[PDB]
């Protein structure tokens, strides 16, 4: 019977600025509700979750993905590995009220990149289409990462993302952003000082810093550095191992590309599983609301 | 006046979050990924010394008061084109007058 | 050499955008800061300081309006009859600092249009070109209406800013927003219920309500209702005028008529005093915040 | 939930200003330019006795409860279009939730 075949479907009537008025209803939200985690914000949360809903994703069965938008259901919600993402869930929630019309796909992803273009990041293009699937339907646990791995880990896993080193490496720049919280996942505190504006930092600390692996409150070791960063194994692995290190000093010395591969990337796994037609509209471009004069 | 003044305990909650990370603002305060912030006011742009500022932070050289820098926490970018300071900013005027009040206190 | 003549001249490289980009800063701002005047926002004073610095016109000598944006100075700023305005000046700073190229004159009228619109009331449309002038060509004090009037007054002083009787009676619509603060002028109350969104209320109670002539605590007598409301004399004057009344009534029960006679007669205002070329662009209509979906 | 409980305190506070002069929260309290608010929650529309809505309110008829009252004070021309009340619209969420806590007080 083959494997699914997910084809995009413009919401019908919808065009350009019918969804620009949604990424500016994100960007509004966003700069109002700047109290969240102590001043962090929400635009970390809503990155990781359009990461976390596309990385459901499997390339040999084209299971799961952001085409979906299952996120509503209880069976991934509860995730371990998941905790924490209700704060995003609950940050669309209106804005998902006030647009019925879109798909929770489109939104979830939309928001992921709202939040990267509005933390002063690069332009990450976006393509609409995306469809919700029966209840039926819905992404089984443990297809998300583990923290607690090695660079083997990682390389592996991201296979089934269709993500090769340079792309890994890129994606994981992410991890400037906002922080670890020992309620969610085991692990605490942030990877840099500048952790709600999209940066490079992620590598510079990750080369510049000294890292010791110590043991948190939750009995999970974890690599500190005395000014107060941490990093997750996982994100320490790339510079354990040489092929991902090149990637990082080459980010770390050089943030123009960076910027230019995490938008690639970004929009890759975000429209990974999902076949768009050829009369389907080009990519958006949103403009940020320090563009419209905000 | 332009800015009003507001809440220096509101302003104190406000650094603790958004600047302590890189700021110190008591006097004799270690440079950290920012330069010292103590007596900041009544002195020109890229002036304390033990710290490396960019040549765009010292280039226009302002004499910095309560107006001033409410514009520059606004948008540090905009204000100080190829600043070093990774900050998204101060939207709020309310979030404005309460933190340069407090931070007029800790300059003393 | 026969009276002043000024030229409009478009700031370098401005176009549409540009100005829209004034408009949506001063329009936030209107939405952010809902607390001045006991939650009735800066609408009001935005509309009232756009009129008294464009009143401020005299057609025979061409001296004044909202050309020079003379305003800046000191000598008509201290005048009597501009309490309350400082407000709309501090309003305005930190929007003329985010765009130091716009001139004054053109950001004291663009703020009044901004506020129009954003009350909820008829497109402004306006232009640009307004170019300011030393403090050596400043209106001197007391070219401004008297509040404690009459028709006679009205009509005769409104023939010095070249408005007929319809378009007085349109303009004096604007005295349903806001309010009267004895502190200011010697007046005290609002003239409806809704005083900060643009309706045709006030041509309404004018004529529904009942009015009685009272003392104020500041001896001055004004028109007071028992729900609250207040009329200046000069106010009261628009039905104890014959032609005045025509024109009241018709605005009374058609609000659209009433919306179209305002734009045109406040655009006029706001251009007084001013000779466009033909090399200027046609007249702005910017876009309100809930039509950018901001 | 959308809604959640805020401060009544400062809820009367944006009644005062932005509803008093026209909304009365009082049981059987006298009218104004629209309608009196008591039992407005698990209400119909334009039930209230003795004022004469425009039709384009009850022709709209959904309960009135904690929610569709949140979006119907951000914008009453958005969700009603054509309904004869001027008002600007609580367009922050706080000022929403504190004012919803309470009218579901006063209006018991
Ligand atoms: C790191 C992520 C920072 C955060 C968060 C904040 N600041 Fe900062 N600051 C930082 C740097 C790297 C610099 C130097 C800029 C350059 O171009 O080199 C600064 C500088 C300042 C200054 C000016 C110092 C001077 O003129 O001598 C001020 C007044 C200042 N910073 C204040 C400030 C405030 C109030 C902040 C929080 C609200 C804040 N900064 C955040 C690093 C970082
Ligand atoms: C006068 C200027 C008003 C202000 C300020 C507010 N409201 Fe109002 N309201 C007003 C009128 C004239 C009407 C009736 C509209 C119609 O078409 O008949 C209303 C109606 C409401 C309703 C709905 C009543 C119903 O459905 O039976 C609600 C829930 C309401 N008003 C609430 C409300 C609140 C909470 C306000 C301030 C925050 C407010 N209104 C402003 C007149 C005016
Ligand atoms: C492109 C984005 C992106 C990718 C790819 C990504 N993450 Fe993250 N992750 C984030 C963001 C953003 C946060 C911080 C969110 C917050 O602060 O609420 C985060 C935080 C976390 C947390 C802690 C969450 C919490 O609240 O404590 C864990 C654990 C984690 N990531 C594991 C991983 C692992 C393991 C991988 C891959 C091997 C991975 N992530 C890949 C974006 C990403
Ligand atoms: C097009 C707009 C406009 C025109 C024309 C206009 N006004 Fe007003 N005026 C306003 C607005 C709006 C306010 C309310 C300001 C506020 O609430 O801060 C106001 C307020 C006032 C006040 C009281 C200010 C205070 O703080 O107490 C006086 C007095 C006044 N106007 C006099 C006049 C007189 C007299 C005329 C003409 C004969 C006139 N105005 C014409 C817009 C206008
Ligand atoms: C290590 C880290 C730091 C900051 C935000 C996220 C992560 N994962
Ligand atoms: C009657 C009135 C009401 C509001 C503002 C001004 C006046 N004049």
């Amino acid at each position: 019977t083959t494997p699914l075949v997910h084809v995009a479907s413009v919401e019908k009537g919808r065009s350009y600025e019918d969804f620009q008025k949604v990424y500016n209803a994100i960007a509004l939200k966003l700069r109002e509700d700047d109290e969240y985690d102590n001043y962090i914000g929400y635009g970390p949360v809503l990155v990781r979750l359009a990461w976390h809903i596309s990385g459901t994703w499997d390339k040999h069965d084209n299971t799961g993905g952001s085409y979906g938008g299952t996120y509503r259901f209880k069976k991934e919600f509860n995730d371990p590995s998941n905790a924490g993402l209700q704060n995003g869930f609950k940050f669309l929630e209106p804005i998902h009220k006030e647009f019925p019309w879109i798909s929770s796909g489109d939104l979830f992803s939309l928001g992921g990149v709202t939040a990267v273009q509005e933390m002063q990041g690069p332009k990450i293009p976006w393509r609409c289409g995306r469809v919700d699937t029966p209840e039926d339907t819905t992404p089984d646990n443990g297809r998300l990462p583990d923290a607690d791995k090695d660079a083997g880990y990682v390389r592996t896993f991201f296979q089934r993302l269709n993500m090769n080193d340079r792309e890994v490496v890129a994606l994981m720049g992410a991890h400037a952003l906002g922080k670890t919280h020992l309620k969610n996942s085991g692990y605490e505190g942030p990877g840099g000082a500048a952790n709600n504006v999209f940066t490079n930092e992620f590598y510079l600390n990750l080369l510049n810093e000294d890292w010791k692996l110590e043991k948190n409150d939750a009995n999970n070791e974890q690599w500190d550095s005395k000014s107060g960063y941490m990093m997750l194994p996982t994100d320490y692995s790339l510079i354990q191992d040489p092929k991902y290190l090149s990637i990082v000093k080459e980010y770390a010395n050089d943030q123009d590309k960076f910027f230019k591969d995490f938008s690639k990337a970004f929009e890759k796994l975000l429209e990974n599983g999902i076949t768009f037609p050829k009369d389907a509209p080009s990519p958006f471009i949103f403009k940020t609301l320090e563009e419209q004069g905000l | 006046t332009e800015f009003k003044a507001g809440s220096a305990k509101k302003g104190a909650t406000l650094f603790k979050t958004r600047c302590l990370q890189c700021h110190t603002v008591e006097k004799g305060g270690p440079h950290k990924v920012g330069p010292n912030l103590h007596g900041i006011f009544g002195r020109h742009s890229g002036q304390a010394e033990g710290y490396s500022y960019t040549d765009a932070n010292i280039k226009k050289n302002v004499l910095w008061d309560e107006n001033n820098m409410s514009e520059y926490l606004t948008n540090p970018k905009k204000y100080i084109p190829g600043t070093k300071m990774a900050f998204g900013g101060l939207k709020k005027e309310k979030d404005r007058n309460d933190l340069i009040t407090y931070l007029k206190k800790a300059c003393e």
